[PDB]
RNA sequence: AAAAUUUAAAUUUUUUUUUUUUU
């Protein structure tokens, strides 16, 4: 994850996963600024409950989600979406990194172990 | 000490002329139709310029882009070949341009009527070719046949010259030569009134002339945008008894 | 990095003018009040108008002149905005308007005006000259800044003082500092220059057909009021009633009339602040050989 | 039997119904009675025009038409759009004139037609149907607060361009009339734009239909059946 | 000690300091949080650009580096999760050399970091602890040490040392180094004597520093 | 002689008690630590309070924090449809207002306001990573149209520390000698904004003046004079 | 580039000119060229001017402005010195162009800098400058030719004194009237393109949009000379080819080249 | 002067001095960088002439401007230690670059993806008591080996051979050209300039392929 | 089949009868009227009988 | 050098303050955060040293363990190359 | 004498240091 907005939310694109698990990273430096990038529009999170959205509630900044393409979109970005019950929030760091890992305590909420803490994240089932 | 003769003791210039007196002074509308709707050439004496004007049009990118009115930009080509000694290096963003480049738009934020142009873009481009002195009022000269070479949307005429001063006597419409030689004022002057535009003064002048030297300059700039005028209207003339 | 204020504010100020009215508390044609403090270096002051503070620098060193004119020495002057006196600006945009709004005018006001012998940093023609500096720091802007370097510079110039120098040849005799004096510099005129500040209260219209004028001209635009203004001047003199500079580089319409009429307030304003100069730079320095006197006492 | 135009003039920069024109900065007059329109500004009497152009004096109403200027666009007129850009879900498109004209997603004929109603997942194509720089019929719709219009296709008729060549004019030059596709001898069909813009095409059956496969809308095929002979013809 | 700082002096800026040691005098700007560019965020912590001006010259890279260390120590100072997504410009002037530039950068450093630590406390930010920096040269013929010394006596200093701690529970505890910036000729032997003062020194600092503080900022605060 | 504190200092109270935690204080999310990370003086909120306190440090500043339930003053900037692009400050972030928080909430009912007007509305909901987002008309208005747009008047630019002393004190004795003089209105912006309207612009310059001066020098109990004189100032005339 | 056009014209332009009985866009000849305008010696403050203008509105002015030099101190007697309107100067399409054309005139390989030559140890640096105003073409064919009637349109000031330098070393002497015509034999640049089996002349932007690929050959002398390099205009539809089609346009160019050089001759 | 650099002080200047059918040779590298994803090391000596240039590979990178079809290609000439060509002279080669490349990469494959590549002329000798123009062959197939190295695709091992400041550039086993390019030589020279080009070519690409498929 | 549908009548109040219906009844209606629209971009349109005349005349894509 | 403290959570069976040497590895290059550079010429000489400590605390010890080795990892390349 | 009749306006970032023009 790269930027919350109101209306959207923008990661970058790192590891794409194949078909018959087997995977293909990309190896390139996002610190460059290098990688291709894409776009979630915040309706497009899920189909359930998808007028009145709440962003915050599913996500957090630079945080791991399995997330299915829509489309191509523009040369800048991607259309992206998570709408699926499997699909979602794979990993994050507590406070985002400012404290320990985080594990989904449903497929629909998250916990961690040391702290006693848990937040909202449309997390993917496991 | 100068070898050669200022102005003479009977009334005459380098050319002869008097010190009232301008110019050969020509213009010319939609001089490159397959360039832009904005097209004027001037020459003003050896002062020989290229106008060209773009718009009011799409940006580029949608940063430089308003909601309100237009922008406007000014490219200045000073070409190497446009004095008689060749000058070595670019100019492209010379700091004595840029002040030009500035200039121009604050003289001409306040022609265009801005906000009947919102969301677009307008462009003034500029070739110097062959330079004579005087040349910063030959500009703005150049800049008013171009607005209304497309027929933008203003208030008025807009004139421009450089007047000097040796020692008691005001020169319209010096040269280079005199350029370097004395004390100049260019003045900035828009259409009849007494209002200025520009005004800019490097030389040192004496302060109790100044406000001679700036009664000078009106009936000279008067004389522009007359002359800018009618040569339009002879123009203007030309299109409508042969189109219809 | 864009200023924000309301169109409300904005025809408040300009009511304000409409009744004659001012937020700073000065006249129209009222200037602020300077206070100039030198460091202890020669070359070294502290500029400040209430709430506009400058900080210039002037040093010099050693270098060949140029091809161009061999007989004379080398200068020149920086004012490289920082972030610091604003949040509005670039770290050093040397390519920014407003910018070179500021530049040009102290290029003019300066060095093709010639305040300063350059002839005088000649030390062996061709071979080893001066490079003198001229570095200008903002610290926090209410505007005024291009008059407020017009000054600083001038002040600085008048407090250097460059060191003793003997030739022969190559063996160019730099000299102790403290053995041998360091020497001040040549100032041909003192120039000071004056901002005006632009105010249509009416449409463009009225500028321009309405013959009637009616356009208000003010000295040193605070922050608040130099952000909505229409025109933009410059004038510079100097005590011997000459006329440095003048630049109206457009913006707002205005008649030849008013410009001389603002001309002459600006002369009776800058003399006085001149020799204000005059005394500090004599006090302090009396102030320094009245310490030299309580110093070689003191020894 | 040439190659060029080689034709030489060495020594120069250049080669050197009645109606009121007036300028900028010229008074009209100062009648109070008349109306201000456009080309026009004033002070409370003075009638002061902007332009180069001419008088319009209509009945109590004074305006200023010009002679130099873009293409002004008005509502139902029958033009040609050049692709700019994709947006949201909507398009930009060059008219020729001052700005873009806007285009809605929903505002194009769809293959297979209404039966074919709305989806989300069409913003997921946009750039199927259309992309950069392509060429249409146009039917101007209505417009903005400034003077910037948009279009759409409601008809069969309106649709994007095969079968041929583009060619553009000035804006002047072409005459309004009650109609705009026209049939030429050589079975080819001008469809002149107003705003300037001509594209020459073989006449289709639905052009003879006009005088007497619904799936190829966003097609970049031509008539594979083209010969030279109208190929050749389309030139002169 | 013959040091003095000025607190709140600027005033279109959010924290600003005058830090005067015995011959240098520095002015530090902070403005902050604000709103950053696009190729400078983070999604999560800080984002932190630093300008410093020299008195003399332009920006070049004698003074490019001497940012860059100073990048390094502020950057545990700052609450840095506290403002993601946004930008603290801050801005450092040398006004007085107080040392040789072309031979030293030595006080500069040990002034801008004493600088920039107190025009954050006008600016008011979510930190971390409290700093220190003193600088400290070892005389080449007296092979004696001096901590803050001068600059005829950099001149027969054979190394030269900055040192910057990290100072916690009434400023009391080396909470961490923060910076020790040796240069210079120097063994094994002098390294731990070498911090020995500077391990009381700068306490002896911050012990001034922690009453300045609230002398300067408790009229400002209200009752 | 207070409980002032620096960033880096030793904590004062125990750790087993319930306590609300005030702004200043930082807890670890890494470490579980609770630490106070700004600079200033404590004011721990003495007991009774449910057997739960609650600590604050005094800090100063003036780049305001935006944060919820709070009394702002806003420029209108941008239309981006359907929420408003207005800021608060300058230099900062900008804030998004919905186009239907408003006491009149109707979604077939587009509001009027344009580019460049100030109006007054309440931080609504905004977290510290998000845009942040603000209400005029909210539920804890309870159906309360006491924010809005606001008419000409004029507005100038304090520190926080002192506009909460505009709104939370009475013993600030400000509005008492502005009150003995004219009649006027005045909104409150913790952004540290003073929005006033008076009847008169003159009395407005006198507003102004006062303003710039008294928090200048930020000392409550010498406004006495120092209001008045400015009054002379005007009645100069 | 330039333009952005559509797809659908793409295939049948790419189609038309493709033709086995190939045909322009114009239709004009396949080796015909475009109608233009020739303008020179206008600019009265030059050693010679030029002002050239094409049919889809293109625009260049090439300057010459001379100074004399010593020939043994510099190497390059002669400089080339572009600008094109609308762009930087770190751009491709400058950089390539500017550097070609310093290549095409080489001091002595179709320049005969003999004829330049001053004295013994002088001699006259001169300066091809050039303001292009618009193009919508690869350009370069086009400057050529405006260059050639610049050395068609420049005099030059008579020397006085003599030319020996080495013993006497005399610093050399001009008439301030007299002017002699620089007698030269400039060089000719074509720019080439091929579609499938076909080789058009004068590439118009359309014609340039859609070829696989082009050359540009250099003419000088009444015959065919280097520099000679193949060349991309588009990136979109770049094509191989076989050498006989290289080899065929060369004649091709040479069998209609001295008439256009003697249209051009022609004073 | 530059103020973003150490340029020394400036009235010094450097050191000055005044006088008091052959075999080209190759050794190919790759992978090597891991910056890049496409690496290739061109050792070359021949006669009086020894040559040693990088070719860097970085893609595909995003494309910050808009919508493309396809792949678009960057390509940077940079000089390396001794020997200096001019900047024009540069640039004009980097035209000349792309044009092949066009005939080459499957763009088709890589819509919206940039391609970089950095060409570093790092050293050459040239001992020997249109200078560029003799290092043009080995570029492209210093290129290709890179762009085998990211594993682009790529439809031929193409080459360019050189016969007396002539560089002529093949595919198909010679049977097609797709880069041309010729300075002064003699005149008609064309058919012989055919062969001993294509031959190089015919010997250059085997060489290449060596490198890759023994690995 | 996701398609748009009209609804006339001659009377406001006609309407205001068969929207609140509808509107009970299946919720995703717009109503237009010369004085009240609801919900422009809704499946089912109840609107008077020029509305779709005048929006006949200039094409909305509506229809 | 680079020295960092380690958590409990992080691990695999197959305080705690560790210190590296050889920084590489993009990895190590953003999380280690209280580091050392040092120059030293071989006899026990020392040109400078450079701490930025911003992760763990610095030991007396983890100095002398880096100047431990420091003057190894020179001293070899001193008599590596022979030059 | 009733009855009633009409609308719809556009949102979230890509670039190369300052000389130097004829007392």
């Amino acid at each position: 994850v790269t930027r919350l907005s109101l209306q959207r939310a923008n990661v970058e694109i790192l590891a794409v996963e194949d078909k018959p698990a087997t995977f293909s990273v990309s190896q390139a430096s996002s610190d460059l600024g290098e990688t291709f990038r894409g776009i979630i529009r915040s309706q497009d999170v899920r189909s359930t409950d998808r007028d009145r959205v709440k962003v915050i509630e599913c996500f957090k900044p630079g945080d791991i989600v399995r997330a299915q393409v829509l489309s191509l979109g523009d040369g800048t970005n991607y259309y992206l979406t998570t709408a699926r019950n499997d699909l979602g929030v794979v990993f994050a760091r507590a406070a985002n990194g400012a404290g320990g890992l985080m594990y989904a305590t449903d497929w629909q909420m998250m916990t961690s172990p040391v702290t006693g803490a848990t937040e909202k994240r449309k997390c993917a089932k496991p | 000490m100068s070898r050669l003769e200022i102005y003479s003791p009977e009334g005459l210039r380098l050319d002869g002329r008097r010190w009232n007196e301008l110019r050969r002074f020509e213009s010319s509308i939609n001089t490159h139709p397959h360039a832009a709707d904005g097209s004027s050439y001037m020459e003003q004496g050896n002062n020989k310029i290229i106008t060209l004007v773009k718009g009011p049009k799409e940006p580029r990118l949608k940063s430089q882009m308003d909601t309100s009115k237009a922008l406007l930009n000014v490219s200045v080509n000073i070409t190497k070949f446009s004095k008689f000694e060749r000058s070595k290096s670019s100019h492209k963003n010379e700091r004595r341009v840029l002040e030009i480049q500035t200039s121009l738009v604050r003289m001409f934020e306040k022609n265009v009527m801005l906000n009947i142009y919102p969301r677009t873009v307008i462009d003034i481009e500029i070739h110097v070719l062959e330079q004579d002195g005087g040349i910063m009022g030959s500009l703005i000269n150049g800049i008013t046949l171009a607005l209304i070479d497309a027929g933008i949307s203003m208030f008025d005429y807009i004139s421009g010259i450089s007047v000097g001063l040796y020692d008691t006597t005001p020169l319209l419409d010096t040269n280079s030569l005199e350029e370097n030689a004395m004390s100049t004022v260019t003045l900035g002057v828009v259409g009849k009134s007494e209002k200025l535009s520009l005004l800019l003064v490097e030389d040192k002048i004496p302060l109790d002339r100044l406000e001679n030297v700036l009664a000078i300059g009106i009936a000279g700039a008067h004389r522009v945008r007359d002359l800018m005028d009618e040569e339009l209207r002879k123009h203007a003339q030309k299109r409508v008894s042969n189109a219809s | 990095k864009d200023i924000e204020i309301s169109a409300s504010e904005s025809k408040f100020i300009l009511e304000a003018l409409r009744q004659n009215y001012r937020l700073d508390g000065r006249s129209f044609d009222q200037f602020r009040d300077v206070e100039i403090t030198f460091g202890k270096e020669f070359g070294d002051v502290s500029v400040k108008m209430g709430n506009t503070k400058v900080h210039c620098r002037i040093s010099c060193q050693i270098a060949q002149p140029y091809e161009d004119r061999p007989f004379e020495g080398l200068f020149v002057i920086s004012t490289e905005i920082s972030p610091m006196a604003g949040s509005q600006f670039e770290n050093g945009n040397i390519t920014g308007e407003d910018e070179v709004l500021c530049s040009r005018i102290i290029e003019k006001s300066v060095r093709r005006s010639g305040a300063l012998d350059v002839e005088g940093l000649c030390i062996v023609a061709g071979s080893k000259c001066w490079a003198v500096r001229a570095d200008v720091h903002f610290l926090d802007c209410d505007g005024g800044f291009i008059d407020a370097s017009c000054i600083a510079v001038m002040a600085g110039l008048m407090h250097f003082k460059k060191p003793d120098i003997t030739v022969h040849g190559e063996q160019i005799i730099v000299h102790p500092v403290n053995e041998r004096e360091p020497v001040p510099l040549g100032i041909l005129h003192i120039p000071i220059c004056v901002t005006f500040s632009f105010f249509n209260p009416q449409d463009t219209e009225e500028n321009i057909k309405g013959e009637t004028n009616s356009e208000i001209s003010i000295i040193d635009a605070t922050l608040k009021e130099e952000l909505l203004r229409d025109g933009v001047l410059t004038v510079t003199l100097n005590k011997n009633r000459e006329v440095v500079q003048v630049s109206k580089a457009g913006g707002l319409p205005m008649d030849a009339l008013t410009l001389m009429k603002c001309c002459h307030e600006a002369y009776s304003i800058i003399e006085k602040i001149t020799d204000q100069i005059l005394q500090l730079l004599k006090e302090d320095s009396e102030k320094r050989n009245k310490y030299a006197a309580m110093l070689t006492s003191e020894n | 039997s040439e190659v060029i135009t080689i034709t030489k003039r060495n020594g120069a920069f250049q080669n050197s119904s009645d109606s009121q024109i007036v300028t900028p900065g010229e008074l009209v007059t100062d009648d109070p009675i008349w109306m201000r329109g456009h080309g026009t500004y004033f002070l409370d009497n003075m009638t002061y025009s902007s332009v180069a152009g001419t008088v319009s004096r209509v009945n109590r109403l004074l305006s200023v038409i010009p002679l130099k200027g873009r293409y002004a666009p008005e509502t139902g007129d029958h033009v040609v759009g050049r692709i700019a850009e994709v947006g949201n879900k909507r398009w930009k498109v060059d008219i020729g004139g001052k700005q873009h004209a806007v285009l809605m997603l929903g505002s194009v004929n769809l293959p297979g037609g209404i039966l074919r109603r709305k989806s989300e997942s069409d913003e997921l194509q946009m750039r199927s149907f259309l992309k950069e720089g392509d060429l249409l019929n146009a039917e101007v719709q209505s417009l903005f607060q400034d003077g910037s219009a948009s279009l759409h296709t409601r008809s069969l008729k309106y649709g994007k361009l095969r079968n041929g060549m583009f060619c553009q004019v000035p804006s002047s030059l072409i005459v309004r009339a009650k109609n705009h596709t026209h049939n030429l001898p050589g079975n080819i069909t001008v469809v002149l734009g107003v705003n300037g813009y001509i594209w020459l095409r073989k006449t289709s059956q639905m052009d003879l239909a006009r005088d007497t496969s619904s799936w190829q809308i966003y097609s970049d095929e031509n008539d594979p059946s083209i010969s030279n002979n109208i190929r050749q013809a389309i030139c002169r | 000690m013959s040091v003095q700082a000025e607190i709140g002096i600027l005033d279109h800026v959010d924290g600003s300091s005058e830090f005067v040691s015995q011959d240098t005098k520095v002015i530090c700007s902070v403005t902050g949080p604000i709103e950053p560019k696009a190729r400078q965020e983070l999604p999560t912590q800080l984002a932190l650009e630093i300008i410093v001006r020299p008195a003399k010259g332009v920006a070049t890279t004698r003074e490019k580096v001497l940012e860059d260390k100073l990048r390094a120590v502020l950057t545990p100072l700052i609450t840095r999760h506290c403002y993601p997504r946004q930008l603290c410009q801050i801005t450092c002037q040398i006004l007085e050399s107080g040392e040789d530039e072309a031979e030293f950068s030595l006080r500069e450093l040990s002034c801008c970091i004493n600088a920039a630590f107190l025009a954050l406390v006008d600016a008011g930010i979510a930190l971390n602890s409290m700093c220190a920096s003193i600088p400290i040269a070892i005389i080449k013929d007296t092979s004696d040490i001096i901590v803050d010394p001068t600059a005829e006596q950099l001149k027969i200093s054979l190394s030269v040392h900055t040192l910057a701690l990290e100072f916690v529970n009434g400023g009391k505890v080396v909470k961490n180094v923060l910076l020790l910036d040796s240069n210079g000729d120097f063994n094994e032997d002098q390294l731990f004597s070498l911090l020995e003062l500077g391990e009381q020194k700068c306490q002896e600092l911050v012990t001034n520093i922690r009453r300045i503080i609230q002398d300067n900022i408790s009229p400002r605060l209200v009752v | 002689m207070s409980t002032f504190i620096f960033p880096g200092d030793s904590f004062p109270v125990d750790p087993t008690t319930p306590v609300k935690l005030g702004p200043g204080i930082y807890c670890d999310p890494n470490t579980q630590e609770i630490r106070p990370v700004n600079t200033g003086v404590l004011h721990v909120s003495a007991k009774g309070k449910s057997g739960v306190q609650t600590a604050y440090i005094d800090y100063s500043s003036k780049r305001y924090i935006p944060s919820v339930n709070d009394f702002v003053i806003g420029v209108i900037i941008g239309t981006f449809s359907d929420s408003y692009k207005v800021s608060l400050q300058n230099f900062s972030s900008s804030v998004s207002l919905s186009y239907m928080a408003f006491p009149n909430a109707s979604k077939k009912n587009r509001p009027t306001l344009q580019v460049g007007d100030l109006v007054y509305a309440r931080v609504c909901t905004a977290e510290k990573e998000l845009e942040a987002e603000i209400e005029c008309f909210d539920s804890t208005t309870g159906r309360d149209a006491g924010f809005g747009i606001l008419e000409d008047g004029m507005i100038i630019d304090v520190n926080l520390n002192f506009a909460r002393q505009l709104l939370f004190n009475n013993d600030f004795p400000l509005l008492k000698v502005l009150a003995a003089h004219t009649k006027f209105e005045v909104a409150i912006g913790l952004n540290g904004k003073i929005w006033v309207k008076c009847e008169e612009l003159s009395n407005t310059l006198a507003c102004y003046r006062t303003i710039m001066e008294c928090c200048q020098k930020n000392d409550t109990a010498a406004f006495k004079d120092i209001a008045k004189r400015q009054f002379k100032e005007i009645l100069t005339v | 580039g330039h333009m952005s056009l559509s797809v659908a014209e793409k295939s049948y332009l790419y189609d038309s000119l493709a033709s086995t009985p190939s045909i322009r866009p114009d239709g004009r000849l396949p080796h015909q060229f475009r109608p233009i305008e020739i303008f020179t010696d206008f600019l009265p403050s030059s050693n010679g001017s030029s002002r050239i203008i094409a049919s889809d509105g293109s625009e260049c002015i090439v300057s010459i402005k001379s100074k004399v030099v010593d020939h043994h101190v510099e190497n390059e007697l002669l400089q080339v010195d572009v600008d094109i309107a609308g762009q930087r100067d770190d751009a491709l399409v400058v950089e390539t162009i500017t550097s070609l054309l310093n290549k095409v005139l080489k001091s002595g390989s179709g320049v005969d800098s003999s004829k330049l030559q001053l004295t013994k140890k002088y001699s006259f640096k001169i300066f091809v400058d050039v303001l292009v105003i618009s193009s919508h073409s690869h350009p370069i064919s086009l400057i050529s030719f405006a260059i050639y009637s610049a050395l068609n349109s420049t005099y030059l000031p008579k020397l006085i004194s003599a030319f020996d330098d080495l013993e006497v070393e005399e610093l050399p002497t001009f008439h301030d009237y007299d002017m002699v015509k620089l007698d030269i034999n400039p060089p000719l640049v074509f720019i080439l393109a091929v579609v499938g089996n076909n080789m058009l002349l004068d590439p118009a932007a359309n014609e340039s949009e859609v070829a696989n690929n082009g050359l540009i050959i250099s003419w000088s002398n009444g015959k065919i000379t280097s520099p000679i390099r193949s060349v991309a205009l588009n990136d979109s539809n770049v094509k191989s080819f076989k050498p006989h089609l290289l080899k065929q346009g060369l004649a091709m160019v040479e069998k209609y080249a001295p008439d256009v050089v003697r249209s051009l001759e022609n004073l | 002067q530059d103020r973003r650099r150490l340029l020394g002080p400036a009235a010094a200047k450097p050191m000055a001095f005044s006088n008091t059918e052959s075999e080209q040779e190759l050794s190919l590298h790759t992978g090597f960088i891991e910056n890049c994803n496409g690496s290739a090391l061109v050792e070359a000596r021949s006669l009086g002439h020894q040559t040693s240039l990088i070719s860097a590979v970085y893609g595909p990178r995003s494309i910050r401007g808009s919508f493309t079809s396809q792949g678009t290609i960057s390509i940077q000439l940079k000089n390396g230690l001794l020997e200096k060509y001019n900047t024009n002279e540069l640039k004009e080669v980097s035209s000349f670059l792309m044009g092949i490349f066009n005939s080459v990469v499957n763009l088709s494959r890589y819509p919206k993806s940039g391609i970089d590549i950095f060409v570093y002329l790092t050293y050459d000798k040239d001992l020997t008591n249109s200078q560029i123009s003799s290092l043009i062959p080995h570029c492209i197939t210093s290129i290709t080996l890179a762009l085998a190295d990211a594993g682009i695709e790529l439809v031929d091992m193409a080459g360019a051979g050189e016969a007396n400041g002539t560089v002529v550039s093949f595919i198909k086993n010679g049977e097609e050209i797709v880069g041309f390019w010729k300075d002064d030589g003699d005149d008609e020279d064309l058919l012989e300039c055919l062969d001993r080009c294509k031959e190089q070519y015919n010997r250059y690409r085997d060489l290449m392929i060596s490198c890759l498929m023994n690995q | 089949n996701k398609q748009r549908v009209i609804y006339t009548s001659p009377i406001k109040a006609l309407s205001n009868q068969k929207y609140r219906e509808l509107l009970a009844e299946f919720g995703d209606v717009g109503l237009m009227t010369g004085d009240i629209t609801i919900n422009p971009d809704a499946g089912c349109l109840v609107m008077t009988t020029e509305i779709l005349r005048s929006m006949l005349y200039r094409g909305s894509e509506v229809m | 050098y680079g020295i960092v403290e380690l958590d409990p959570e992080c691990q695999l069976q197959n305080l705690n303050t560790v210190l590296i040497a050889d920084l590489d590895t993009e990895a190590e290059e953003t999380s280690i955060h209280s580091t050392i550079s040092i120059l030293a010429a071989p006899s026990g000489n020392y040109k400078q040293l450079t701490l930025m400590g911003g992760g763990a605390k610095i030991t007396p010890e983890m100095i002398k363990r880096s100047l431990l080795l420091s003057r190894v990892r020179a001293d070899d390349l001193s008599t590596r190359f022979n030059i």
